[PDB]
RNA sequence: GCAUGGCAAGUCUAACCGGAGUAUCCGGGGAGGCACAGGGAAACCGACAUGGCCGCAGGGCUUGCCCGAGGGCCGCCGUC
RNA sequence: UAUGCCAGCUGGUGGAUUGCUCGGCUCAGGCGCUGAUGAAGGACGUGCCAAGCUGCGAUAAGCCAUGGGGAGCCGCACGGAGGCGAAGAACCAUGGAUUUCCGAAUGAGAAUCUCUAACAAUUGCUUCGCGCAAUGAGGAACCCCGAGAACUGAAACAUCUCAGUAUCGGGAGGAACAGAAAACGCAAUGUGAUGUCGUUAGUAACCGCGAGUGAACGCGAUACAGCCCAAACCGAAGCCCUCACGGGCAAUGUGGUGUCAGGGCUACCUCUCAUCAGCCGACCGUCUCGACGAAGUCUCUUGGAACAGAGCGUGAUACAGGGUGACAACCCCGUACUCGAGACCAGUACGACGUGCGGUAGUGCCAGAGUAGCGGGGGUUGGAUAUCCCUCGCGAAUAACGCAGGCAUCGACUGCGAAGGCUAAACACAACCUGAGACCGAUAGUGAACAAGUAGUGUGAACGAACGCUGCAAAGUACCCUCAGAAGGGAGGCGAAAUAGAGCAUGAAAUCAGUUGGCGAUCGAGCGACAGGGCAUACAAGGUCCCUCGACGAAUGAC
């Protein structure tokens, strides 16, 4: 709807499989042109690249997406702790670029080549 | 506190004439105008043509409307007529707006005020 | 008058009257009555719960105990308005009538008049719309209609040098105020008003602060936002000699 | 800034000693309570007065001055033009949901006329002859005896 | 009641119908209301688009003298 | 100088203020019944660890199928351990499985348990056997049928009013109810079932003729739709259960005919497209859900972060709204366009099957009784003589008759056939879905943004709060010292900020601690206003002020 409480509401409030769209990031300049598509869903294999925070400008392996608050892990891109272990500093994936996607699965490299649908 | 700039305009022009020329009816239609709506002229043409005369132009500080007959060859000056009366008069006179009226008689002469 | 017909080059292509409603005299108290009347009647009806702060059985204790005659239940003050969770005393009612009436001769002339303070570019300009024309309203051929992409009309606008409205319109404002916990952000300027006959312009529509209208249905308020005279208009062919009649 | 606008501060709103303003005892009553007591002035008095007939038995006539129908006669160059020849039926509105037409004789006359009507009052004809007219009483005017 | 505004011997549409940019808005809709005649319980009858005199504003003139809307005092008219 | 007064400073207390919104409030559109095939509701269980909420039911935060979806997942809830998922999980849609006990609660009983095969109870059918069936209870209001106040107004009060309102009893549906004239009565050569909306109209009518109460016909609209019996004449030509056999019903009449364009019958003309019954079966439209979906994440500067400023560039049938470390059409979700499905419209419209419309003449064959109507007594209504109903009593005609047209009777005229029945659409409500907002913005708005009908009160009916905000990211403070110490303190680490360190954005006043200026242990009380002195004062946002003399010099006015 037009309304902002609505609009917050259906986005915190989505089912599982509506969260994969909070997840989606836009694709390198290559990649588009490739699979005819601005943007995909981050996997855990995927390769990105930050564009926005206090990490702009590095890339990673992306080592874990989070549905539940639609999040992601990128390999090195860490904060250090009070004891001095290291943890990831989770990224929206709207300040990040993907450079490199992880093809394992077929389902996902059909969904990305075909072109009546978006992965 | 009028509302219409039209008649807020043509209050000002009428003082404007007063005071320049020697009319001393234009300065007091002001007057009139600038009282509340409710008092200005609501004249029928069948008033005109009991009290008007020709080469006198009737100056209406109001508007004229159509009921009666008009028959004399009058010029009717007012601030405004309605579809039928500014119809009829035209018929057998002429019906002039108050603003052409203070511009072809400045001194405001030869005139006659009707209500 | 004459008013010069524009082809989708942006050439003169001939001319044509330009018809006499245009030379009525500018109202600007009857365009404000009218644009008021039409901004009150889509106000949606409100009021609270005409129960609210009544759903207690509370009552007062009377004189006896060194306390208010305020009704209590359970130690605490209620229902009435100087009680905290008390009703509301003289609260907004939805059955208050929020409409405004109009007559129709009074509204059609506004209409008419804030469709002639459409042909003075001076009343135009002085109503804020950014252009380098000495002309206006601005006519077209009735090709306008047959256009398609946005950008094919912004070429037309540039060509015509009436583009400038649109780049005033092209800044939003975040406005000041709670407006915004219920969807009003954001306003912008109001640019061009594109007039024309069979239906409105899917091309221009999307432009920053553009308006659409057809010639049958234009409003005062289109022709005279917030009750303002004098919109920067750009009209079709036949939606100029279809307004004449209205 | 109106007067309401104004209130605030004041205390009472205008209305006098803060005890004035309570219930209906401030009004003497509700409604036209008292009409015939404290408040019996300016009321129209108690009692009953005449009677009314019942309502199908009444006639309702439209009517119409000769001044109406005179002052418009070249006007109404879509009725007869002879010797002016007029149905005041086709003149009058409302002559529809009436019984029938009268002319009256209000005002002049300064035409000719032959005015057609259910019926017409002694002025009018008196008017209307006197301008060198006539006056012709319809069918329906046929209920004069 | 009043102030302002539209139209004016008229004025306003109501429900509702069509359109549309779809609660806004454009067009349509005069049913009906109030006004355009009154008086009389009723039956029933049915009036000054001016006849006289004052005179404010304003206008005119040869600068007191004319014309004098509105207004004032009367006549006269409708009806009981 | 104690006790102390006034103002401020640093720190607290407190949670105002500003900003924010996962909640309310209101409007609009759509939709709309559930239950013995055991509902709604409740109880008790159910998780690896589980108190609350949510879900679920001994298969217990779940089992199966189909489609969608997708590389993650194991609810609110960011723990530990462990597990599931390419054998395609999670999640979503549709359908199915499981579904404890109490509950209409139905074998009997009982504060959710127990005792010894159960439609308990009331009914219909009946194979007379619970064999086949029905009822019961629920639902926000809406709707229909009954029972029916008072405060109050009348400035008292009794009729009247509040009001057929509140509340009570019974009952249906998705809507109800009404409805094809014994109508209307703009009286007519006129209208033509019924709701409803606008108007007619605060009119007619009522009324201590006081206060007050208060229609209708008509008209303009919305939507439209008309039919079926009883009887006459026929007289078993019939219906129900069962696969069948067979059984039950039915002469106290099943079935045919017929229904005021009256009908039937006898004699004829012509003809059926009326009606009734059944079959088929949508378009469109509306509501919701879904798929697809353009174009920058370029330079410099500031910043913790660019979504800022400046510069360059781009899409737009998309410049609605939201998210993202700050003002984002172009970073992400969406949005426009286009497309798909479900629901409602609707088993309706259309189409088709069968039936057969209608007209003439004759015929006193048929056409609804405690009725129509009158009287006694009440209620009710605008209903006045002229509303509608209840009650007691009386009580008719038979179409060649009868009722109505606002007092009664009789004639005339006009209308219409009561005492049998059914009937779509247009209208009410808001539980449920979706959308919307000149509504409120945490003492507001719901009682409820939070454990909310929660905590808590009352024997019970019933009553009933308060509590929102760390941060960009938990980076949610390692090590050391102190201490009885996982407390607290000190030092230290993180971050732009810890004066963001846990009810952790901001942080008012009252007020408290410490302290600065002024006053202060011989002095008097609306706490001040106006004058004038002391003492005190970083900058900024005010820059004037004092003395000699001179110029001007009002009223007044000298030694
Ligand atoms: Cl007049
Ligand atoms: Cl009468
Ligand atoms: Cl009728
Ligand atoms: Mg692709
Ligand atoms: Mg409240
Ligand atoms: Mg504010
Ligand atoms: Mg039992
Ligand atoms: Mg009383
Ligand atoms: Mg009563
Ligand atoms: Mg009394
Ligand atoms: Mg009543
Ligand atoms: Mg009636
Ligand atoms: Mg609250
Ligand atoms: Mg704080
Ligand atoms: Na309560
Ligand atoms: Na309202
Ligand atoms: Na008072
Ligand atoms: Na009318
Ligand atoms: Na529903
Ligand atoms: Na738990
Ligand atoms: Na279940
Ligand atoms: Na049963
Ligand atoms: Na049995
Ligand atoms: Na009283
Ligand atoms: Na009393
Ligand atoms: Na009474
Ligand atoms: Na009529
Ligand atoms: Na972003
Ligand atoms: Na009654
Ligand atoms: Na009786
Ligand atoms: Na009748
Ligand atoms: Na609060
Ligand atoms: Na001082
Ligand atoms: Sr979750
Ligand atoms: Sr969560
Ligand atoms: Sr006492
Ligand atoms: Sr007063
Ligand atoms: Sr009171
Ligand atoms: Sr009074
Ligand atoms: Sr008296
Ligand atoms: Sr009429
Ligand atoms: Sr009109
Ligand atoms: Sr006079
Ligand atoms: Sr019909
Ligand atoms: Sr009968
Ligand atoms: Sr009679
Ligand atoms: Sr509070
Ligand atoms: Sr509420
Ligand atoms: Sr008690
Ligand atoms: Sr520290
Ligand atoms: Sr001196």
């Amino acid at each position: 709807s037009k309304q902002p409480d609505k609009q917050r509401k259906s986005q915190r409030r989505a089912p599982l499989h509506e969260r994969h769209k909070q997840v989606r990031a836009t694709l390198s300049a290559d990649l588009r042109e490739e699979y005819g598509q601005r943007n995909v869903r981050v996997n855990a294999g995927d390769t990105v690249e930050v564009l926005r925070g206090d990490f702009a400008g590095e890339e990673g392996e992306v080592i874990n997406v989070d549905l539940d608050k639609a999040v992601i892990h990128v390999e090195d891109v860490t904060l250090e702790k009070t004891d001095g272990e290291e943890v990831p500093r989770p990224l929206d994936t709207s300040n990040v670029r993907v450079t490199d996607l992880d093809l394992e699965d077929e389902k996902r490299e059909a969904r990305l080549e075909s072109e009546d649908d978006s992965a | 506190s009028k509302t219409n700039p039209r008649l807020s305009s043509l209050i000002a022009d009428l003082k404007s004439a007063a005071r320049s020329s020697g009319g001393a009816v234009w300065g007091d239609v002001a007057e009139r105008l600038e009282k509340p709506r409710r008092t200005h002229a609501e004249v029928n043409l069948g008033r005109i043509e009991r009290y008007a005369q020709e080469d006198e132009t009737v100056v209406v500080p109001g508007k004229v409307l159509g009921s009666g007959v008009l028959q004399k060859d009058v010029t009717v000056a007012a601030v405004d007529f309605s579809g039928t009366a500014e119809t009829k008069i035209d018929q057998v006179g002429e019906a002039v707006s108050l603003e052409q009226a203070i511009e072809n008689n400045p001194e405001g002469s030869h005139v006659r005020v009707i209500r | 008058m004459q008013a010069t017909i524009y082809d989708l080059d942006g050439n003169t292509d001939g001319e044509v009257d330009l018809p006499d409603v245009f030379e009525t005299p500018v109202r600007s108290d009857l365009i404000g009555k009218a644009v008021r009347a039409a901004q009150a009647n889509r106000k949606q009806d409100y009021g609270s719960d005409e129960y609210a702060g009544l759903r207690t059985p509370a009552e007062s204790f009377g004189s006896g105990r060194g306390q208010a005659h305020v009704p209590k239940l359970d130690g605490r003050a209620r229902r009435v308005p100087q009680a905290v969770k008390g009703r509301s005393a003289h609260p907004p009612k939805t059955e208050k009538d929020r409409s405004l009436d109009l007559n129709d001769k009074e509204r059609q002339l506004a209409v008419r008049s804030a469709l002639a303070a459409t042909a003075d570019a001076d009343l135009v300009a002085d109503r804020g719309h950014e252009f380098d024309r000495d002309e206006v309203p601005v006519v077209v051929s009735d090709d306008f209609e047959d256009l398609v992409k946005t950008q094919e009309v912004v070429s037309l606008l540039e060509a015509l040098d009436v583009h400038a409205d649109i780049d005033r319109a092209d800044e939003t404002k975040i406005k000041a105020g709670q407006g915004s916990a219920r969807g009003r952000k954001y306003r912008r300027p109001a640019s061009i008003l594109f007039v024309t006959s069979d239906e409105p312009s899917t091309a221009a529509r999307n432009l920053a602060g553009a308006d659409v209208a057809t010639a049958s249905e234009v409003n005062t308020e289109d022709l005279a936002p917030g009750g303002a005279p004098g919109r920067l208009t750009v009209f079709t062919e036949s939606a100029l000699a279809e307004v004449a009649e209205r | 800034t109106s007067k309401k606008k104004r209130q605030r501060g004041s205390r009472t709103h205008g209305g006098g000693s803060h005890k004035n303003r309570r219930g209906a005892g401030h009004r003497g009553g509700r409604g036209d309570a008292g009409r015939d007591k404290h408040e019996f002035h300016n009321h129209e008095p108690l009692g009953k007065s005449g009677f009314k007939r019942p309502q199908k038995v009444q006639e309702e006539a439209a009517t119409i001055d000769v001044r109406e129908i005179d002052e418009n006669v070249t006007l109404l160059a879509a009725d007869d033009v002879a010797e002016f020849r007029v149905d005041v039926r086709d003149v009058v509105e409302e002559a529809d949901d009436a019984d029938y037409v009268k002319v009256l004789g209000a005002g002049q006359v300064r035409h000719e006329l032959t005015l057609i009507a259910d019926d017409f009052s002694e002025g009018a004809r008196e008017k209307v002859e006197g301008a060198g007219g006539s006056v012709e009483l319809t069918d329906l005017g046929e209920e004069r005896q």
